[PDB]
RNA sequence: CGCGGGGUGGAGCAGCCUGGUAGCUCGUCGGGCUCAUAACCCGAAGAUCGUCGGUUCAAAUCCGGCCCCCGCAACCA
RNA sequence: CGCGGGGUGGAGCAGCCUGGUAGCUCGUCGGGCUCAUAACCCGAAGAUCGUCGGUUCAAAUCCGGCCCCCGCAACCA
RNA sequence: UAGUCCGGAUUGGAGUCUGCAACUCGACUCCAUGAAGUCGGAAUCGCUAGUAAUCGUGGAUCAGAAUGCCACGGUGAAUAC
RNA sequence: UGCCUGGCGGCCGUAGCGCGGUGGUCCCACCUGACCCCAUGCCGAACUCAGAAGUGAAACGCCGUAGCGCCGAUGGUAGUGUGGGGUCUCCCCAUGCGAGAGUAGGGAACUGCCAGGCAA
RNA sequence: UCCUCCUAAAGAGUAACGGAGGAGCACGAAGGUUGGCUAAUCCUGGUCGGACAUCAGGAGGUUAGUGCAAUGGCAUAAGCCAGCUUGACUGCGAGCGUGACGGCGCGAGCAGGUGCGAAAGCAGGUCAUAGUGAUCCGGUGGUUCUGAAUGGAAGGGCCAUC
RNA sequence: CGACUUACCAACCCGAUGCAAACUGCGAAUACCGGAGAAUGUUAUCACGGGAGACACACGGCGGGUGCUAACGUCCGUC
């Protein structure tokens, strides 16, 4: 709830006089976060995913969805229906809570975390970072964890460019290059 | 679009009443407000209609979106259905699921008098 | 949220050693101890730094001096 | 040859045609898909036959939103 | 071939039964439908036998 | 050798060529050989005409090709007796109803535009005429 | 149509009628051997009884099914 | 022209008519042994399966055409 | 008892001496770096006592440039029917 | 009476798109909260409940503009039933039926029944 | 033998050693029914992640999907998930369609008894059209039938089924 | 590992053309089914009985499959 009460006693007045937008609504809100983790090698080792599982729930929240293969391809070697990745689709409150510890505390974490890429965007101010590891939360034991792992940020918005809603992740001191 | 989603979830019901050719009592829920009317098996034209919007109903009540505000024009409309002569009709949910502020309906349409 | 299958998403104090006393709310436990925040972290001088590398003129220079 | 196998004829196709009379019961299209559709007093079988459900005059229609065709009947 | 006939046999009542075809091999276990006795005029546990 | 890279059916019926042609108009260059007479083009008639045309104008000039084959003719073998199938598809043919402009010609002269197409319409079996890209 | 026997490491075997202790031979890795190769010899790595159910102190073992494996000789829409 | 069968490391054969796996024996390259070569010993590579298309999530393996290849038939007058 | 505080290759940077001159192409030093390698297939070599094994040491050629060569001594076995 | 907006039908593109402008007193939508009713095969995005701080941003309406889609004559053309004739794997007269395509253009729909607010 | 398309001349039907393809099953949920959903292919952005797994958006508008060939169909979806279940129910059946016939199909409504839904209702197998064989002769269970003097019985019959 | 040149070859959309038995956003003439009504016809209709023959067809015109838009060919629809 800090940067949710950040956004409204703040953020909502910076992006208005940038854009000179007519209404309060015309400012871009962040609507979710998709954490995802397309694990993969759950083919060969089916506890892999349940693993996996147990890390998202952990970094995140709540409890992932299991991902199912949406089509049969021989690339890859699987099937119809075959449990692939995993996924969170967190928002609301929660979300904000862990849009704070994700920038405040885990991406310093990051192994020499220069710069985040600023050209990172959908042209719809959509935002998907990738974290390579999962140790760079601390919410996950050094001893437990035995798998480089990583998943990837997806945080949904509403602005309609990406230059719209660059300013918006900027405003919430995002560090980019 | 949420409207179009909820049209098309209805459409069933309605193409599956008027081939009966019964007289259903549409219901159209709103974040303010709760509608109803019962409409004659062709479709076009209205027999009795009440809702929230109503100030007869409005002003006895609370606040106009609610399950004790539903359960008000629930009783209003039977209550008005029994004096045009209306009777035996059928529930027309509209794309709503029958759950709360339509079940609260509803039941008030039955315990008013008017079996269906 | 549907009870009893998510893990117990508890209150919790981080706070790292520049001083940085922070509440938050995550599945961890009792306590937190942090290395680095978004405060604190080379980044804003990091890049003034690794930027500022090169120099090979006065490199040589610095050997000869006249 | 290779091949000249066929099924046999299967006898569909709108067998009473409109303003013809029918009784309750009157099978009136024969056919696969629903080519034509199930208006006022008309049935629709599992094979897709649509039948009179009453004794009337065959009515064909052309109404609704994508335009199909549809079959009813009026006493 | 392959999926065999079984004989569904009701419970309580006369000898009465329905027939239908089975997959044995993928289907192992047996049958315990709820089906119409008309001796009886009631519906009852219909259950498994063979032929 | 023209001829349709891949088709649906290998075999087609026999069909009739009635009527009248569609590909009337002189479209893309300026002169054209229309057919006044009916029938069909087999696909070595039209490279046939084609290279006396092309050998005619030089490397100079530019050609179109109206018609395409896209109709395949079965011939049974010698000595073969009546049934036991269709026949094989031996060649590929186009059915020219009159009216129908076969090539068009662009960037030459009009009296070595005429010349080149005699030489074509002397290959066809379909009797032939020079036509002209008029306007409307 | 049957009554009958028969069912183990990868496989061919017995052992299975006389309930408390699953053998045995080819596939198995290390030796000893010899200036060496073959052999020959020694020891190791693998099934709690195809599988599921009753009783009784103890059940591959007594008794019922399955998946079956058949021996056959019967088999006349 | 009809009819079966074929076409897979350099050679000859499996795997092919039950769709996801490429083996065997020679030969080749590398190293040993020998005075040297052979034989012998120890390692290694080497085939996208006649070709062009389909079907399929995926084709050496299913299906169709076309190019060689065997075997069989082309009979009565 | 770990690819380890084993190995110390390989590289980046900073140097030192010799020398007209060290990039092709020296040696050494510091700092960081931290590879293959877990006792080696068929084969196969030396060695019968201060010998084998193993530790250092020196010299020759040599401005500089040994893990080679030539010498020197430490500890010091097994086995030979 | 008009002006509005909802619900519900008739009509199914002259009724749809793109485009430009606008509406927010109500109405409607986003919206605000989630102890609850109930909800996600994770998520109050849905569905649901409680509300009224903001807004008309998006949606939805609504008015404009032919950039498209669509509608579309007349004359001709092609087919073609009947009867005749040819130079007869094709055509032609006589007589009736007469497209498709394409033009000239029409075109930003038109209306029913309740129901609420607003200038009268 | 059977189903689909054309040949087939805009009702039905229509031949050839005409042109192209399929079937001889599957399924206790892949049926019933209530509640929800909406698809291919792209283009972007994104940890390994590639030409292609999973996520996020957009553009698309059924280009997909439908247990199996093809045709006709499907958005109210007949497509895709989900919760309860056995209507894949017994006795009938106004009336039609299609057959030379043997047959084959469709069917509202009725009686009994059920599932589902708050009900309106829906449900007598599955998007539809292939998945199949007559009789005879025996086998199995049932039965308000017969029972060669009389009681039984065997054997018949009738039901269900092989 | 940093990247330049280019006698150059064809995508999906644009505009313009063709073609199709197994293509259709369109679409006739006819033919077919039903109803209405004159007139005309030796009831021409349909129903049930008694007797049959026939179930090798030919050519001609129109629509076509097949053959070579060969046949006094062959196979269907229609007169
Ligand atoms: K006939
Ligand atoms: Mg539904
Ligand atoms: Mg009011
Ligand atoms: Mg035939
Ligand atoms: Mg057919
Ligand atoms: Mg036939
Ligand atoms: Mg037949
Ligand atoms: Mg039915
Ligand atoms: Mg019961
Ligand atoms: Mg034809
Ligand atoms: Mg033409
Ligand atoms: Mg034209
Ligand atoms: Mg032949
Ligand atoms: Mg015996
Ligand atoms: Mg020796
Ligand atoms: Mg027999
Ligand atoms: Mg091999
Ligand atoms: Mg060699
Ligand atoms: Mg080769
Ligand atoms: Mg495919
Ligand atoms: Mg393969
Ligand atoms: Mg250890
Ligand atoms: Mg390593
Ligand atoms: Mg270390
Ligand atoms: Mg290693
Ligand atoms: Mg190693
Ligand atoms: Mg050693
Ligand atoms: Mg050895
Ligand atoms: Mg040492
Ligand atoms: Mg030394
Ligand atoms: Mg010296
Ligand atoms: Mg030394
Ligand atoms: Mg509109
Ligand atoms: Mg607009
Ligand atoms: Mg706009
Ligand atoms: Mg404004
Ligand atoms: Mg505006
Ligand atoms: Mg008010
Ligand atoms: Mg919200
Ligand atoms: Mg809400
Ligand atoms: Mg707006
Ligand atoms: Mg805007
Ligand atoms: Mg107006
Ligand atoms: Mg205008
Ligand atoms: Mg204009
Ligand atoms: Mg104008
Ligand atoms: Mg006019
Ligand atoms: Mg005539
Ligand atoms: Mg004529
Ligand atoms: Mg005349
Ligand atoms: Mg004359
Ligand atoms: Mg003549
Ligand atoms: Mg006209
Ligand atoms: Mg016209
Ligand atoms: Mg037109
Ligand atoms: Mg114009
Ligand atoms: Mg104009
Ligand atoms: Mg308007
Ligand atoms: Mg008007
Ligand atoms: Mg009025
Ligand atoms: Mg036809
Ligand atoms: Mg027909
Ligand atoms: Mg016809
Ligand atoms: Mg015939
Ligand atoms: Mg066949
Ligand atoms: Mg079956
Ligand atoms: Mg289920
Ligand atoms: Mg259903
Ligand atoms: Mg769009
Ligand atoms: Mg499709
Ligand atoms: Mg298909
Ligand atoms: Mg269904
Ligand atoms: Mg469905
Ligand atoms: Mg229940
Ligand atoms: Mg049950
Ligand atoms: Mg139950
Ligand atoms: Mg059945
Ligand atoms: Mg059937
Ligand atoms: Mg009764
Ligand atoms: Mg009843
Ligand atoms: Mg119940
Ligand atoms: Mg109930
Ligand atoms: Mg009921
Ligand atoms: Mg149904
Ligand atoms: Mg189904
Ligand atoms: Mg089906
Ligand atoms: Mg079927
Ligand atoms: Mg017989
Ligand atoms: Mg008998
Ligand atoms: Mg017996
Ligand atoms: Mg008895
Ligand atoms: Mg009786
Ligand atoms: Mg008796
Ligand atoms: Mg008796
Ligand atoms: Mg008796
Ligand atoms: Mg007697
Ligand atoms: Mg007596
Ligand atoms: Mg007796
Ligand atoms: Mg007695
Ligand atoms: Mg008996
Ligand atoms: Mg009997
Ligand atoms: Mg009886
Ligand atoms: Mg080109
Ligand atoms: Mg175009
Ligand atoms: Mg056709
Ligand atoms: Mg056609
Ligand atoms: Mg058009
Ligand atoms: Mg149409
Ligand atoms: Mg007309
Ligand atoms: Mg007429
Ligand atoms: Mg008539
Ligand atoms: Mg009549
Ligand atoms: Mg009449
Ligand atoms: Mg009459
Ligand atoms: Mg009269
Ligand atoms: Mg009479
Ligand atoms: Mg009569
Ligand atoms: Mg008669
Ligand atoms: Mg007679
Ligand atoms: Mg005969
Ligand atoms: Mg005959
Ligand atoms: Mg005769
Ligand atoms: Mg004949
Ligand atoms: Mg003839
Ligand atoms: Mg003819
Ligand atoms: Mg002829
Ligand atoms: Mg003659
Ligand atoms: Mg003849």
């Amino acid at each position: 709830a800090k940067l949710h009460d950040y956004y409204k006693d703040e953020v909502v007045k910076k992006l208005m006089t940038e854009f000179n937008y007519n209404s309060v609504m015309q400012v871009p809100r962040v609507e979710k976060i998709t954490l995802n983790m397309g694990v993969g090698e759950a083919i060969a080792d089916k506890k892999l995913l349940d693993n996996a599982a147990a890390d998202l729930a952990a970094i995140s929240g709540q409890k992932p969805l299991i991902t199912k293969a949406r089509k049969s391809v021989a690339g890859f070697k699987i099937r119809q229906g075959y449990p692939i990745g995993c996924k969170v689709t967190l928002r609301g409150e929660r979300m904000w809570e862990f849009f704070e510890r994700l920038i405040t505390i885990a991406v310093p974490r990051i192994r020499d975390f220069r710069g985040l890429s600023a050209k990172s965007f959908d042209g719809r101010g959509n935002y998907s970072m990738g974290v390579r590891e999962q140790i760079i939360f601390p919410e996950i034991d050094y001893d437990k964890v035995d798998r480089v792992r990583g998943l990837d940020i997806t945080i949904t918005t509403t602005a309609k460019s990406d230059e719209e809603g660059r300013a918006l992740l900027a405003a919430f001191d995002f560090p980019f290059r | 679009d949420k409207k179009s989603a909820r049209i098309r979830r209805a459409t069933r019901a309605r193409r599956k009443l008027q081939e009966l050719g019964a007289t259903r009592l549409v219901v159209h829920r709103t974040p303010r407000h709760i509608y109803a009317q019962v409409i004659a098996p062709n479709g076009s034209e209205v027999l009795v209609a009440a809702s929230t919007v109503e100030k007869a109903i409005a002003e006895q009540l609370k606040y106009t979106g609610n399950k004790d505000a539903a359960a008000a024009v629930g009783k209003a409309v039977a209550e008005r259905a029994l004096e045009k002569g209306i009777k035996d009709v059928s529930f027309d949910r509209s794309g709503f699921q029958y759950h709360g502020r339509v079940q609260a309906l509803a039941d008030a349409a039955r315990e008013a008098g008017l079996q269906f | 949220m549907k009870k009893d299958i998510h893990p117990k998403y508890e209150e919790i104090t981080a706070s790292c050693s520049c001083g940085n006393v922070m509440k938050i709310r995550s599945t961890v436990g009792h306590d937190l101890n942090l290395d680095v925040c978004s405060k604190c972290h080379p980044f804003f001088t990091g890049k003034q730094r690794d930027v500022a590398t090169g120099g090979r003129v006065d490199r040589f220079n610095k050997r000869f001096n006249i | 040859t290779r091949n000249g196998r066929d099924s046999e004829a299967k006898r569909l196709g709108v067998k009473r045609f409109g303003g013809e009379s029918v009784l309750a019961g009157s099978i009136i299209v024969r056919q696969r898909g629903t080519k034509f559709h199930a208006g006022a007093n008309v049935g629709c079988g599992r094979d897709h036959t649509l039948f009179a459900k009453a004794d009337g005059k065959v009515k064909f229609e052309v109404k609704g939103p994508k335009n199909r065709k549809f079959i009813s009947i009026e006493a | 071939g392959i999926r065999e006939k079984i004989k569904l046999v009701s419970s309580a009542g006369t000898g009465h039964f329905y027939t239908t075809t089975k997959n044995k091999r993928t289907k192992p276990e047996k049958l315990e439908l709820k089906k119409f006795d008309p001796v009886v005029r009631q519906h009852v546990i219909y259950k498994e036998a063979k032929i | 050798m023209l001829q349709p890279k891949r088709t649906k059916f290998r075999k087609m019926h026999k069909g009739r060529n009635r009527g009248l042609a569609q590909g009337t108009d002189v479209s893309f260059g300026s002169f054209g050989l229309k057919a006044v007479g009916r029938g069909r083009l087999t696909a070595r008639q039209i490279e046939a005409a084609r290279r006396a045309m092309t050998r005619a104008v030089k490397r100079q000039g530019k050609i179109w090709i109206r018609v395409f084959p896209d109709k395949p003719i079965t011939e049974k073998p010698l000595a073969v007796r009546m049934g036991k199938g269709k026949g094989n598809v031996e060649y590929w043919v186009a059915l020219i109803q009159p009216g129908k402009v076969l090539y068009e010609m662009d960037g030459v002269p009009e009296e070595l535009a005429r010349e080149a197409f005699k030489l074509a319409a002397a290959k066809l079996p379909i009797k032939t005429t020079f036509v002209t890209k008029t306007v409307m």
